[PDB]
C-alpha cells in the first residue's frame, strides 16, 4: 500500500528507451518474434504514480506482417497487447503509452 | 497498468506548380510587297 511518494519515487527510475512489436505474444518470449526494428520513446515525469510518453510514435510495418502486442526495452521491461491487431504495408500510429500502478 | 492507444496518421507536403513562357517575332525590311495587279505602267502629269 505505497503512497503517492513512494509511486513517484519508484518510476522515475524506469527509463524505457524504445519500443518493438510482436505478432507473437511476447510475454512468455520477449526475444523473438520481431514485426518491426526499435523505434525511440520518450516518457514525461511521474505525477501521482503515473507516467506517459510524451509525443506520439511512427512506426513502419513491414510487407504482409500483422501487429498483436509490443515491448519495452531499454533488457526489457514491460510488455503490453495492442487495442486491436491489423493486418496492413504502412505506418502504425501509437499515441501516449502510459505506465501505472494504481 | 500498461495501456496503449492509437491515433491518425498525418502527413505533410508542399506542392507547388510552375509554367515557364517564351516569345517569337518574324519579319525583313519589306520591297514592294505584294499585289494582285502586276502590269507596265505611264504616269503622265
Amino acid at each position: 500500500t505505497l503512497t503517492i511518494d513512494g509511486k513517484n519515487k519508484i518510476l522515475a527510475t524506469l527509463t524505457p528507451t524504445t519500443i518493438i512489436l510482436h505478432n507473437v505474444d511476447p510475454t512468455a518470449d520477449p526475444t523473438a518474434n520481431k514485426v518491426t526494428q526499435p523505434v525511440a520513446i520518450y516518457f514525461s515525469e511521474p505525477d501521482n504514480g503515473l507516467i506517459a510518453s510524451e509525443d506520439t510514435v511512427n512506426i513502419t510495418v513491414p510487407a504482409s506482417a500483422t501487429v498483436s502486442h509490443y515491448s519495452l526495452w531499454d533488457k526489457c521491461v514491460a510488455t503490453g497487447a495492442l487495442s486491436k491487431p491489423q493486418f496492413f504495408e504502412g505506418i502504425y500510429v501509437i499515441s501516449s503509452v502510459s505506465v501505472d500502478l494504481n | 497498468r500498461v495501456h496503449s492507444y492509437r491515433g491518425v496518421l498525418i502527413i505533410t507536403d508542399k506542392l507547388s506548380v510552375e509554367a515557364g513562357s517564351r516569345a517569337s517575332l518574324s519579319g525583313y525590311i519589306s520591297d514592294g510587297g505584294t499585289s494582285d495587279v502586276f502590269t507596265i505602267c505611264r504616269l503622265l502629269d
